[PDB]
RNA sequence: UGCUCCACACAAUAUAGAUGGAUACGAAUAAGGCGUCCUUGUGGCGUCGCUGAACCAUAGCAGGCUAGCAACGGUGCACUUGGCGGAAAGGCCUUGGGUGCUUGCUGGCGAAUUGCAAUGUCAUUUUGCGUGGGGAUAAAUCAUUUGUAUACGACUUAGA
RNA sequence: AAGCGUUCAUAGCGACAUUGCUUUUUGAUUCUUCGAUGUCGGCUCUUCCUAUCAUACCGAAGCAGAAUUCGGUAAGCGUU
């Protein structure tokens, strides 16, 4: 009795969804989208991540599933407040993405001797797991 | 050149022994440096007043740039575009933040609409729009809607490498 | 360990050429995932060795060597030139060629 | 042009469970079921409250747009297949000659055929697609009854039957003869 | 990096993937395509008929055994796609040709080993959404290539057998995830995390 | 004392190009993967993707010697039980045992003179002389001839 | 599309024009060969083109059927 139909959720495009720019000047910083022009075209702000209040095409940045609500046409303070009463960033940071991220700088940054401590430690996690898989 | 820049220009016939001080026209121009603006406000005045830029001047050339230049806006903009059999007025209306980035669109999708380069382009009138309600374009009034929602499905991906191994996928 | 490589492999390309003129002073070097001349003068300037194997003997080595200085970035891929002491026999044209971590810059 | 947003309603009665992922539809209720792929529309659906069905496309051409009208078209035309279901009511017309069909089971498949028009022994068999059932309704002369739940198979059989009485090689205006559809009505009366 | 890849073609625009390959074949990459029957190419299925028949009539007049061979089989006509595509004339051309091995479907070994595809050549990428695409697993088959059925169960029978191979690997894939946080959480975990690990 | 195949050299030439690892579902993308759960699905719920920048592996005279600790593993090497696999299978996987190494951990031992870098060589072929074992013991052609064949070839014959 | 075509401009047409293609005609010219490229027609021999004569399938009509005429895909098949 049941009719069942899925509705394929995506991210959507909306004035209150925090994006992540890609490329560009910022290249990775964090933004809220400010209010739409077109289709194509948007508009961003970062003051909590100094990426002046722009607009950017789509092009260059990627929406996140991050939502939160605040006027359209805000200006640059408006959107400060929220973003910090909201808590974006930290949840943000949260987000099971913003670690792979993150590690991916911090390995591109890890030095050699750091390489090589990985290089024994992943044997330790190696030997300890190995072990527990043996005795499965 | 797209790169525009509204350049304020004023200028003047030559002062001449009869009646000095002259008219002091004014115009602003969408250029895209001071150079081609200087001769863009020739062109247009030698259109509408019996000057040649040999017998007036230059009298100044300074910038724009809008007063709130990140505030999203509409524009109703009238321009005369020369057709390939002839000439027609034309009265656009684009919804851009700045009022060069405006042309900056323009230019770029008249070239693309109706083949007209940026050379026979006289843009009559731009009017950015004061108000809603008041435009006659259904692709912005529907840009006018309230709490404009909607997905951007079937995103494409750039790779920085010619293989890959995961067969990408397309959600977004 | 199991690599023994002090070197960053590199495809060679093809002649410093144009549509229907080419010159075998330059030769054109690829390395595997460098992406735009933003990074690619880390590997410029480098000494870099083509090695192959003859058939006979000469001075202590069935594998005589080339050698040859890669110079400066090249279109915006991070293809590289190089020049090389002697130029390449142009049989090298999908040849893997060593490219060496010195002289060290940094 | 693309029009950002396009949105279309689905009225999906009680009596009908609907079925959707990606663009493959499955319908269930008291006259059957029926399936049908989409695969080439690039559509979205969704729901309010499982009576109504929202399809919608997010910036879409015009030739793009027309088709979100069409699939709504489509589905509540299986609706009204599995609800009402569509009858075929035909008409053997014919001038001198009457046209014969006959019932006729060849070989585990079910075949129309076409004899006695303009007196010829063409064996002029003809396939039913399924669920489309073939009845003489009595008390009436020279009707065939088509009863079944997909429009379209049991209209493109009906079509089928107007191309193969089709008569050839004379001056068809007053050679009126051969079958034709006297009405698209509905399997129940609503 | 992977000296010999074997290349799925699996929703490939023909062309794209050809000069994708172009490249790769010139710069010394070993190359197998398989599953080739199914390659994409972009336009009406009726109308890619059209200039097949109009290359196919194209041929010597005087002796029809020895102008161009107007080659069939899905792995062949992706191959014709590859001539003149590459400098075949000359012997570096020759030898790219020689250090390309075009595949139809999945013949061994390749089956047992990864199936690399190309990010840029991709039908999904590429093409505007429901813009007319041709598979050339029914254009072979609709212009005289005659072994769709064949290939038809054959890659049938390799992909429920593959399938097994997944469910095998899924099975030992979760147990090591599993084990893999039973044994995480742990001080070692903890510097790898902090590095960067 | 011919020939072939198994082991080894070694000598030759020969290399369209080894110098960590082809690290194996399919399908779809306006959709899935994975995981949990079941009123088993076109299911519930959750996670995830937004680049292979990943996974493994990787420390030791170019990878030597020696001792010990926590274990019952990895891991060669071949053996062996088997299975799978005919699309070009020629490989995959597995049982069990032995073997060496183990850097999971601690120690100790030797590294030097190529003297400031000089690829500082480490592969993949095939043959040829031979090593020292295995296997095995024929055809075809000319010439004679037959014609279903024929310009000549060729074909088709027959002939201890 | 003026008119014919009973009535109806366009079934068939189609005056007055007007826009294309062709080298199967013949033009104009002289780029090629004057220290030789054998020149008509016929015989026979074959392929190709379609701008279709019949042939397959259709459509139209001032096409009752036949004969019809126009038109479409069509060069496969023929054309004494």
């Amino acid at each position: 009795t049941d009719s069942i139909v899925k509705a394929s959720n995506w991210r959507l495009v909306e004035v209150g969804r925090v994006v992540l720019i890609k490329k560009g000047q910022s290249a990775g910083k964090l933004a809220a989208i400010v209010e739409i022009i077109d289709q194509k075209k948007v508009l961003i702000d970062g003051p909590k991540a100094g990426v002046p209040r722009q607009a950017i095409n789509l092009g260059q940045v990627v929406l996140t599933p991050l939502t939160f609500a605040l006027p359209r046409g805000a200006r640059t303070a408006t959107v400060s407040k929220k973003w910090a009463a909201a808590a974006v960033c930290e949840k943000w940071a949260a987000s099971s993405w913003a670690k792979k991220i993150a590690q991916r700088e911090r390995r591109a940054a890890l030095t050699d001797f750091e390489r090589f401590q990985v290089m024994v430690l992943r044997k330790q996690k190696r030997y300890t797991v190995k072990k527990a898989l043996a005795k499965a | 050149m797209a790169h525009f820049k509204e350049y304020q220009v004023i200028g003047r016939r030559l002062p001449t022994e009869s009646v000095p001080e002259p008219k002091l026209f004014r115009m602003r121009i969408f250029a895209s440096n001071e150079v081609i603006a200087k001769s863009r406000y020739w062109y247009f005045l030698q259109k509408l007043h019996k000057v040649k830029k040999a017998s007036g001047e230059i009298v100044s050339i300074n910038q724009i740039n809008e007063a709130h230049p990140t505030k999203v806006k509409n524009f109703g903009v009238w321009v005369r575009y020369d057709s390939r059999s002839g000439t027609h007025n034309m009265y656009k209306e684009i919804r851009d933040v700045s009022r060069v980035a405006a042309v900056e669109t323009l230019y770029q999708d008249m070239a693309a609409r109706h083949r007209a380069r940026f050379r026979s382009i006289h843009i009559l009138k731009v009017a950015e729009i004061e108000k809603t309600a008041d435009v006659k374009r259904q692709y912005v009034k529907q840009f006018l809607t309230k709490d404009l929602k909607f997905p951007l499905p079937h995103r494409v991906q750039k790779s920085t490498k010619t293989f890959s191994y995961k067969r990408p996928s397309t959600f977004y | 360990a199991e690599s023994h490589r002090l070197y960053v492999k590199g495809k060679h390309l093809s002649y410093q050429r144009s549509k229907r003129v080419n010159n075998p002073n330059v030769s054109l070097i690829k390395i595997e995932g460098v992406a735009t001349p933003q990074d690619a003068q880390f590997y410029l300037g480098k000494r870099i060795a083509y090695v192959y194997r003859a058939s006979k003997e000469v001075r202590g080595s069935k594998i005589r060597v080339m050698w040859g200085k890669v110079t400066r970035t090249h279109g915006n891929s991070g293809v590289v030139r190089a020049t090389f002491r002697n130029n390449l026999p142009a049989k090298t044209f999908g040849a893997s060629v060593r490219i060496f971590l010195y002289p060290s810059n940094i | 042009m693309k029009y950002i947003q396009t949105e279309q309603q689905i009225e999906v009665p009680e009596g009908v469970t609907v079925s959707i992922k990606s663009r493959i539809v499955k319908v269930v209720g008291p006259r059957g079921t029926l399936t049908k792929n989409l695969k080439h529309i690039d559509v979205t659906f969704t729901k309010v409250n499982n009576q109504l069905i929202k399809v919608a496309v997010h910036n879409g051409g015009r030739k793009h747009v027309a088709a979100l009208r069409t699939v709504k078209s489509l589905v509540d035309n299986m609706i009204t297949g599995v609800t009402k279901g569509y009858k075929y009511k035909m008409r053997y017309v014919y001038a001198h000659f009457p046209i014969n069909v006959n019932i006729v089971e060849k070989d585990g498949a079910k075949f129309i055929e076409v004899r006695n028009f303009l007196g010829d022994k063409k064996i002029r068999n003809v396939p039913v697609r399924d669920g489309v059932t073939i009845e003489f309704s009595t008390n009436v002369k020279d009707e065939i009854v088509l009863s079944g739940n997909s429009v379209e198979d049991v209209s493109q059989n009906a079509a089928d039957l107007q191309q193969i009485c089709r008569v050839r090689n004379k001056d068809i205006r007053k050679f009126l003869d051969g079958i034709y559809v006297s009405h698209k009505g509905f399997i129940t009366e609503d | 990096v992977e000296p010999v890849v074997v290349i799925d073609g699996k929703g490939h625009l023909v062309g794209r993937l050809a000069s994708v390959v172009a490249k790769q074949l010139l710069n010394g990459q070993k190359i197998v395509v398989v599953r080739a029957e199914e390659l994409n190419i972009s336009g009406e299925f009726f109308r890619n008929k059209l200039k097949y028949h109009d290359f196919l009539r194209k041929a010597t007049a005087f002796n029809k055994t020895r102008g161009p061979f107007h080659f069939r089989a899905p792995s062949r006509i992706f191959y014709k796609a590859l001539r003149g595509m590459v400098s075949h004339k000359t012997a570096r051309g020759k030898a790219a040709l020689e250090r390309l091995k075009v595949f139809e479907g999945i013949p061994p070994p390749y089956d047992k080993k990864k199936r690399v595809v190309v990010p840029q050549a991709l039908r999904v990428l590429r093409l505007k959404p429901g813009r007319k695409y041709t598979t050339l697993g029914k254009l072979s088959t609709s212009v005289g290539w005659k072994y769709e059925d064949v290939v038809a169960k054959l890659e049938a029978k390799r992909k429920v057998s593959s399938a097994e191979y997944y469910a095998k690997k899924r099975a030992f894939t979760k147990k090591v995830a599993s084990a893999n946080a039973t044994a995480a959480e742990s001080d070692v975990a903890k510097q790898l995390a902090a590095l960067g690990y």
